[PDB]
């Protein structure tokens, strides 16, 4: 065979972005030249150790693992170049390029292996995929779960943003396997974020447990399936309300535009907390940076009730003041009235400048928006005062099923607020 | 008295690499979906990794003005909630890929053809359709197994 070979249709993958270039093999070694980056990679003949050939995305692909524990990768080859590569390596490098396609059975389970700056998810003997750990911009852990957040290249149209691995428990290792996986990842990656992360918060609209990551200009509502991102520019008002039984707290966020989910749009983000649910949070910032950003409204480390913490954070973030119940106190001593609406029971709170009905299809009506009100009396003479509210826009909201004493108190309240009682 | 017991086996996208597709989307590293074989091939750093539609538990998509996020969640111990609990994995002690998120810019490149997020949207729709068809066929087969022919 000849002492030199060349290839012009070779590619190179770099952080998910494909890059073309030329390749040349010779007794001196293997020299590749990228076109977009203009870099020149060289592998001496005395460094190669293992050569794998596998059908990659762009045609086929060669994988060269050298004595230095580093693995180079090339793409853009044809199925016939394998014979040439193997013959050249066997005649000059004493190596035989062997084929080793990836697992094509399509299974989301297998084993994980670490080697240099590259992670490999395999199944038995055939690999499933590989992940260069050097490209990880962050590594987080959870309950039997590890998550890797990567950087992002402009040329990569479909960039792999985030990956997650469910790590089962293994008491034989002594240390938590999740912590072990995280340490193995950090030992090879170069991690460089969210201000604070609340994990699992009882949400009513939407329903379910959702973690909340805070950012300087938005908040990431992460769920077990669906995720949302609400910029602070979309927030309108923050409402902190107590529960009728005086045991829970409602934290309502008025959104605009409303977050969309298929064929439904949510105009309010409702959260439910317990007064006996404390927390101790530590920001991902320094003291001086926090002083400059929040102007001292927050501190590097805080502790207190969970709802209080959320209220303080959201206030310091949005600058809008958190609305609180007014001077209303029902006959039952509660700060609301239990009433029905749109075939659903719920709580109506007379705020300082409007009404807010929660939580099932919530509603909010400011005093200025109300055209008039009507204390319709239902069938009975006891616990049958429908507090209908017609707005200046023409929408009439019917809040039916209200106790007699609640109606008497609301009557005095509305007479104090001075509203058009029809 | 005697009893009865049946068998079962997990799903396979392609029994051998020779059965792998060869499409320009895969060449360009676009989330491809083979319907005849019911498989989803996704890019993993120059590696077109396939996954059978059965592995995926659900998928979600979000638009953030500048970028669009496409999340894909598979099945794994702890996440096998609902009527899938009986689907005990063959090795619950192995590592399960529970979530994979891809990001595509919504900005249309200068006078180019399609937008990257359009590819993610199309992929989402096709995956939902394939999952619907797969679940429909599985439900049909499961309810036919055990009927007394009349």
């Amino acid at each position: 065979m000849a002492e030199t070979l060349e290839f012009n249709d070779v590619y190179q993958e770099v952080k998910g972005s494909m890059n073309d270039g030329r390749l040349r093999l010779s007794r001196q070694g293997i020299i590749f030249k990228n076109s977009k980056t203009g870099k020149v990679d060289n592998i001496q003949a005395g460094e190669l150790t293992e050569g794998i050939w596998r059908r990659v995305a762009l045609g086929h692909g060669l994988k060269l693992l050298t004595k230095n524990g580093h693995v180079y990768k090339y793409d853009g080859f044809r199925e016939s170049e394998f014979e040439k590569l193997s013959d050249f390596f066997k005649t000059h490098y004493r190596l035989e390029l062997m084929e080793k396609d990836l697992c094509v059975k399509g299974w989301n389970w297998g084993t994980v292996k670490f080697g240099g700056q590259l992670l490999s998810f395999d199944i038995g003997d055939q690999p499933v995929f590989e992940i260069p750990l050097s490209n990880v911009s962050q590594c987080t852990t959870g309950k039997n779960e590890v998550t890797l957040e990567f950087h992002q290249n402009d040329d990569a149209e479909v960039s792999l943003m985030e990956v997650r691995f469910y790590v089962p428990p293994t008491q034989e290792d002594g240390v938590d396997p999740v912590e072990a996986f995280a340490q193995n990842v950090l030992s090879k990656a170069d991690v460089i974020d969210a201000i604070c992360i609340f994990r699992e918060l009882q949400c009513l609209t939407p329903r379910g447990r959702y973690d909340i990551r805070i950012y300087p200009t938005f908040l990431h509502l992460h769920g077990k399936t669906f995720d949302y991102k609400i910029p602070y520019t979309t927030v309108l008002r923050l409402f902190l309300l107590p529960h009728k039984d005086q045991r829970q707290m409602f934290f309502v966020i008025s959104l605009d535009p409303p977050i969309k989910q298929g064929q439904t749009r949510y105009h309010f983000l409702i959260l439910l907390f317990s007064k006996d649910e404390d927390i101790s949070l530590t920001l991902n910032m320094n003291e001086e940076e926090v002083e400059k950003r929040f102007e001292g409204r927050l501190t590097k480390n805080m502790s207190g009730s969970l709802y209080e913490m959320v209220s303080r954070v959201m206030k310091a973030l949005v600058n809008r003041k958190i609305t609180v119940p007014g001077n209303f106190q029902g006959h039952s001593g509660a700060q609301c009235i239990t009433c029905s609406y749109k075939a659903s029971s719920g709580l109506l709170y007379p705020l300082e400048r409007g009404f807010i009905y929660v939580h099932k299809p919530p509603v909010h009506i400011r005093f200025d928006e109300i055209s008039f009100v009507n204390f319709a009396r239902g069938t009975t003479t006891t616990r049958s005062f429908d507090f209908e509210i017609e707005t200046k826009q023409g929408t009439q909201y019917t809040f039916s099923s209200i106790e007699r004493e609640e109606y008497g108190k609301l009557f005095d309240f509305v007479n104090a607020k001075k509203l058009n009682i029809k | 008295e005697q009893q009865i017991q049946k068998a079962r086996k997990s799903n396979v996208s392609y029994k051998n690499p020779s059965l792998m597709p060869k499409e320009p989307h895969i060449r360009e590293m676009k989330i491809y979906i083979d319907k005849k074989y019911e498989t989803v091939i996704m890019p993993v750093f120059g590696i077109a990794t396939p996954f059978h539609i059965a592995t995926i538990k659900n998928i979600s998509m979000s638009v953030e003005g500048d970028y669009t996020y496409l999340r894909i969640n598979f099945y794994c111990p702890g996440s096998a909630l609902g009527r899938n609990e009986g689907n005990i994995f063959p090795n619950p002690e192995a590592t399960f890929v529970k979530e994979i998120t891809y990001r595509a810019s919504n900005i249309k490149a200068p006078g180019e053809q399609t937008v990257p997020a359009l590819n993610l949207q199309n992929a989402f729709r096709i995956i939902k359709e394939v999952q619907k068809r797969y679940k429909t066929r599985e439900a049909e087969e499961k309810e036919k197994e055990g009927i007394v022919k009349q």
